RNA sequence: GUAAAUUUAACUGUUAGUCCAAAGAGGAACAGCUCUUUGGACACUAGGAAAAAACCUUGUAGAGAGAGUAAAAAAUUUAACA
């Protein structure tokens, strides 16, 4: 009336974690199509309020949205009140709804544009190692360039489909 | 969330009242969560310098359970300061004593050894059985899980369960028993 | 059928991969509190001839008790309610930097 | 960027959160199954030439 | 983390190694024109 | 023109959450008539 | 006003009674106040939630 | 596979050895002890090992509110039927 490997239920008969069934492939599928298809008429009817960004940006990721203040720990070869487009985007998302790269988001998905205010250097490092000497009169210090980008505006296009 | 500006300040550091239930729980497991509760290490929002703690709230602490022989081997050593005052007692002897000196003691060793530790145990409120004032209740919020299942009793488990489990040998019909 | 997480709090997350796969899609509306799961607000709580008197129920009371309740009041310590010299007092700085 | 969007952005933390726990359950599936069967939808790698 | 899974997929273990990530142009001109080639 | 001093940190926003800043209740469920731990309903 | 909040700019007393008299405007039910969370009731340092439910 | 080597012209300073591993020779098959040899570390950095010259990881030149790693957490409870 037992399988072969049939087990009477005990504390250590079967693993402790809940069982979990993941949905069929097929009809999973299916259902993905409808969720891009919801999110995609989102962006089509403009159904987005103010949205927020993950980009990388000078070796260093950076969650932006528009109006804000980055300060880039080096020069960038450009003039103050030059627009540029910040071209790897991780992560878009909104209110209802996120859109996730593998790892970045294609740029015909997402723009987002910023603006160089303000060119400048750090405020003055002491670098200091105490060596076998009189160090005081030996302290360096060192200034590092800096750029200051506002972030323009960031535009979702309805491309998902 | 479209608040003002000092309503969002308040919500986010807003401090939480926990309910605990430590029957039958081992001493270490209620403290380990406590601490963390007491810390507010829960929270995405917690530093150290912000005074992000919750409030923890243990009852039936006398009703705690130890594993092992916990309750005989634990010591629990103090000294009074004068000569001979060095005092050893086991966690068995301390708990008839103090029913709330166990899971005190376990939760103040695992909180942080800073001036904050203090603090902290103040919003711990340690209660030996079922007992809570009724401004404290009233304060609750969540009911934490207990850390450790406790096991049924041979007694507590339903017919249909005893059914259910097999017969794995066939006693001999001439044995007392 | 199946949820990666529980759905009853804080949002209904639907994961879904585009046609391309290279994109992940995550739909995630807000839960409305449910009416039933809230409580009422709270309602606010003889030969009187003479007017009623504001009585001042400002209480005098000593240091070391008066510590004693704003510790026991806000569940900390004492030390905090005792104060600190003009060295650190004048240290603190009274325009701070705000940031938004 | 995880912490400040676990702070200030709560229903994408609970996403990624989501698709966290999402491929984790197919990395059970595919631990318990011999390989015959097929990659997890979510497990599907991008491949870069 | 995950070191060990990136190189069983042939990518680099760190992800700040080869890859769209990393060799990638940061910006471009917001008109379209490419930017000059970043030094690393 | 600003000082050129220390800055806290190297961004600025005046609108850094989209979808509510996190509160101790962002993530807890509700429960039946907001019943609190060990209370009676129908006192 | 850039990062400034609505009633910071405009000043307003009594938004519950504003509040009523636009619901009134769009033909909607008066909004009920009820406590959607609670915490440390009996404490100096308590926090309320409060819902308006209209319907 | 590498890029140093010798020679010439000048010149200066350091050099009173500690521990670890290994092989001997003396002590006691003691010492953080005596002597010699091979290699390593220590007056150049940092991480780890509880504090930590000598063990392990690593070499050392800046800034970063990025990332992948290295070393890196000690175990154990001891029979019998007549």
């Amino acid at each position: 009336s037992y399988l072969p490997g049939y087990v009477p239920k005990t504390s250590l008969s079967s693993p402790p974690w809940p069982e979990v069934v993941l949905p069929d492939p097929v009809e999973e599928t299916r259902h993905h199509a409808e969720v891009v298809k919801k999110v995609n008429e989102m962006i089509v009817t403009g159904q987005y309020g103010r949205l927020f960004a993950v980009v990388h940006f000078a070796s260093r990721q950076w969650k932006v949205t528009s109006e804000d203040l980055i300060l880039i720990g080096n020069e960038l070869d450009l003039a103050c009140g030059e627009r540029i487009r910040l071209e790897k985007v991780l992560l878009v998302g909104a209110d209802n709804f996120t859109l996730l790269g593998k790892p970045l988001l294609g740029k015909d998905l997402v723009r987002v544009e910023a603006t160089v205010i303000e060119k400048t250097e750090s405020w003055p490092r002491i670098i200091m190692r105490f060596r076998k000497r009189k160090n005081f009169k030996k302290k360096r210090i060192v200034t590092t360039p800096q750029t200051v980008l506002r972030i323009n505006s960031i535009e979702i296009a309805p491309c998902l489909l | 969330s479209s608040f003002s500006r000092a309503p969002q300040q308040w919500a986010t550091f807003a401090r939480i009242w926990y309910l605990l239930d430590g029957k039958m729980q081992p001493p270490g497991k209620l403290a380990a969560m406590a601490s963390i509760r007491l810390q507010g290490l829960h929270k995405p929002v917690y530093h150290a310098l912000s005074d992000c703690g919750d409030h923890v709230v243990i009852m039936n602490t006398r009703h705690i359970a130890f594993s092992g022989n916990k309750w005989e081997q634990k010591v629990y050593s103090s000294h009074t300061g004068y000569p001979g005052g060095f005092r050893q007692v086991t966690a068995a002897q301390l708990h008839l004593r103090d029913p709330v000196a166990i899971v005190k003691l376990a939760i103040y060793g695992m909180l942080p050894k800073n001036l904050h530790r203090r603090t902290m145990m103040e919003r711990l409120h340690l209660f030996p059985d079922e007992y809570i004032p009724e401004d404290i209740l009233k304060n609750l919020v969540e009911e934490l899980p207990q850390p450790r299942k406790i096991p049924k009793r041979l007694d507590e488990y339903t017919q249909e369960e005893i059914d259910a489990f097999p017969r794995l040998w066939t006693p001999p019909e001439d044995y007392r028993l | 059928t199946y949820s990666p997480l529980p759905d009853d709090y804080n949002c209904n997350v639907e994961l879904a991969l585009t046609s391309d796969g290279r994109t992940i899609v995550c739909y995630h509306p807000s839960v409305d509190i449910p009416y039933e799961h809230t409580k009422p607000i709270p309602r606010p709580d003889h030969d009187q001839v003479l007017k009623t008197r504001l009585e001042e129920k400002v209480e005098h009371l000593e240091e070391g008790p008066m510590i004693e309740q704003l510790s026991k009041m806000f569940f900390t310590t004492k030390h905090r309610w005792y104060p600190h010299g003009r060295y650190h007092r004048c240290r603190k700085n009274l325009n701070p930097p705000k940031d938004r | 960027v995880l912490a400040d969007l676990a702070i200030y952005e709560p229903k994408t933390f609970k996403s990624l959160a989501a698709l966290a726990s999402r491929r984790r359950h197919e990395g059970f599936a595919a631990a318990l199954g011999d390989g015959k069967e097929p990659e997890g939808i979510f497990s599907r790698v991008v491949q870069y030439h | 983390a995950g070191g060990q899974w990136r190189l069983q997929q042939g990518l680099a273990a760190n992800p700040s190694g080869y890859g769209p990530l990393t060799e990638l142009p940061d910006w471009s001109y917001a008109d379209g024109r490419p930017a000059p080639p970043m030094k690393g | 023109g600003l000082d050129v001093i220390r800055i806290r940190k190297p961004f600025h926003t005046d609108n850094p959450s989209i979808q509510g800043q996190w509160h101790p209740f962002t993530n807890k469920p509700t429960t039946f008539r907001g019943l609190r731990p060990r209370e009676v309903q129908d006192p | 006003m850039t990062g400034k909040e609505l009633f910071e700019m405009w000043k307003i007393i009594n938004p519950m009674g504003l509040l009523v008299e636009e619901l009134k405007k769009r033909n909607v039910s008066a909004p009920e106040s009820r406590l959607t969370r609670q915490s440390g009731g009996t404490t100096a340092l308590p926090l309320y939630f409060v819902g308006l439910y209209c319907d």
